[PDB]
Parts: C-alpha cells; structure tokens; sequence
C-alpha cells in the first residue's frame, strides 16, 4: 500500500517488507531512500541500491523485479 | 556548569568561615581567660559592617566583574581563531556526509555541490585541491554522459524505426 | 582580581587595626604584666601573617582552577562550532565512489 498527494510527488510503499520512499520532480526519479533496518544489512548495500533505483519512472517496474529478486536468491 | 556555586563555596565557607574559626580557635589556644575573652569584644565593634551578607554578595559581584573583563579579552583572543570556515557556507549534502546517516543519495546535489566547492600544511591543501579537481571533472564527464546517452537514444529510435 | 582579595583579607585581618596601645589599655584592668602581654601580642602578629599567606595560596589555586575549567568550556564550544578538514576529505572519498 502507498500514499499519494494531489500531485503524486511524495510516495512511500513496502516492496517486500522495507520502507522505500521516492521524490520525483518530474517523470525522472530524482531521489531514493530505504527506511527499514533488516538485521542482516550493510551500509554499502544501501548505497548501491538507491543509486540503481535512480532513473526514469517507466523502468521502475523492471528494476524493482530485478533488484529485489537477487536479495532472496 | 554553574561556576557560581563553586565560587560561592570558595568565598562563603572556604575563605571567611576558615579565617573566623581559625581566629577563634588559635587565639583561644594562645592562652588566661580574661585577656582573650575581652580582646575580641572590641574586634566586633571595629570590624562591624564587614561580614554583612549583602556586601560580600557584592564582593562576589565585583570579582564577577573582574571575571567579566578578563573573560571578554581572552574570549576574543580564542574566538577570532577559526580552523575551517564555519557551517553556514558549505554544501547541504556535505553535512549529510560529515554528520552521517543521509538516507538519500542523488546526483543533482553532488554535481552542483562540487561545482560550488571553493579551493583553498601543504598535505591536505594539495590533496584537497587535486581531489576537488578530480570530482568536478568527473561530474562534468557525467553530464556529457547525458549528452551522449540522449543523442544515442534519439538515433536508436531513428534506426529502429527504419529497420522495423 | 587577586589584589582585590589581598585588600579584602587585609581589611578582615587582625594585625593592623589592633594596635599595641588600645591592647594595653584594654588588658591593664585585669593583668598588669607588660612583658608576657607583649609576647601574646607578638603571637597575634604571626598567626595573622601565616593565615593571610595561606589565604593567598587558596586564592591562587582557585584562580588557576577557574582559568582551567573556563578555558576548557570555551574550547569545547569553539570545537563544537569549528569544522575539521579530515572528515571533509573522508566524505569526498565517498562522493568519488558514488560518482564512479
């Protein structure tokens, strides 16, 4: 479940169990964050995922499947 | 810190009470009865208005004033000294790094952040100067990367339309 | 500063405002032996001198302690409001990694 304002700029939703929030100025995603602490996580892995998630809005669907399928393999 | 409690202990009991008790005890030990038990009946009559609490509270006040000018002067001599220029003239993401836990990393900040970073014992000077050089060079490489990728995407659309 | 405390303790001492004359006239009604009363007065000079030098010792020690604690608090404030270059360089390394 996700929350949207009248302009759909702020958003926050759970992919599997972690809070990920996005800020979009326009169609391109300009910011990423991960707001959950699973007790197996390293800070290096945090940076390499948000940077990847940065990009357009249309490739978010393919990237969410690609990035979050490697974690549970 | 409340230095007033410590100073009040020093001038209330450590200084005045000690001298009063020592005077009484030692002059009593000097003996016989009459000489010491009378010679102190005229010390009250001529040291009066010197142990009133209000004016020795003022004594702490004027020692506080002396503290005021000495503290003013040595306050300056320590606080014109600045090691590195203060917080108000630096990048926001730079606080996000130095204080840690940024929770959000992007490219837009860091691009303009390194653009507006000013160049400045030769150890850190040289390494910081060349590292700032390297990073501004890297970000301008990134934006020319936008140039290349955008051109390639448009041309790919052209060639794909022809071939399809 | 220190001289203020010197003046205050000298005012609150016993060795100047108590003179030999009034001492003699106040004692003479009970004991009339001049020599041992002179001895007792001489004892009353020495104790005042020792206690006042001791008072100067305390005031010097307390002044040094005040300088120390005050300077350390002001230094802590300055360090809190000051920036370090090495932490900045460490951050620049991470920025380089992200850009790479």
């Amino acid at each position: 479940d996700l929350d949207l304002d009248l302009e759909s700029s702020m958003v926050s939703f759970f992919v599997k169990d972690i809070k990920v929030e996005l800020f979009v100025k326009q169609n391109e995603i300009v910011s990423c964050s991960i707001l959950d602490d699973i007790h197996d996580f390293s800070q290096n892995n945090k940076s390499k995922w948000e940077i990847a998630l940065l990009g357009s809005l249309d490739d978010l669907e393919l990237k969410l499947n690609h990035s979050f399928a490697t974690i549970f393999k | 810190t409340d230095t007033y409690n410590s100073i009040s202990n020093f001038i209330e009991n450590e200084l005045t009470a000690l001298l009063s008790s020592d005077d009484y005890l030692m002059d009593d030990l000097a003996g016989p009865n009459e000489v010491c038990r009378l010679l102190k009946a005229q010390v009250i009559e001529k040291r009066k208005d010197a142990m009133s609490r209000g004016k020795q509270d003022l004594l702490s006040k004027e020692i506080y004033d002396n503290e005021s000018e000495l503290r003013a002067s040595q306050s300056q001599q320590i606080m014109e000294l600045v090691g590195d220029i203060p917080k108000y003239s630096l990048g926001s993401e730079l606080r996000n790094r130095v204080e840690g836990e940024p929770q959000s990393t992007s490219i837009e900040r860091l691009i303009e952040d390194v653009l507006k970073l000013p160049q400045m014992d030769l150890k850190v000077l040289s390494e910081y100067s060349n590292l700032r050089k390297d990073l501004i060079l890297k970000c301008q490489a990134l934006q020319i990367g936008e140039s290349k990728l955008s051109d390639i995407l448009s041309q790919t659309n052209s060639i794909n339309s022809l071939t399809t | 500063s220190e001289q203020l405390l010197h003046n205050y303790v000298s005012d609150s001492l016993l060795t100047t405002l108590i003179s030999f004359q009034e001492f003699k006239q106040q004692l003479q009604s009970y004991t009339s032996d001049e020599q041992q009363l002179q001895h007792w007065y001489e004892l009353l000079q020495a104790r005042d001198a020792r206690v006042t030098s001791e008072l100067e010792a305390r005031i010097k020690q307390f002044f040094i302690t005040l300088r120390s604690r005050l300077l350390r608090f002001l230094e802590s404030e300055q360090l809190s409001h000051s920036l370090s270059l090495e932490t900045l360089i460490d951050a620049l390394y991470k920025i380089n990694d992200l850009l790479q």
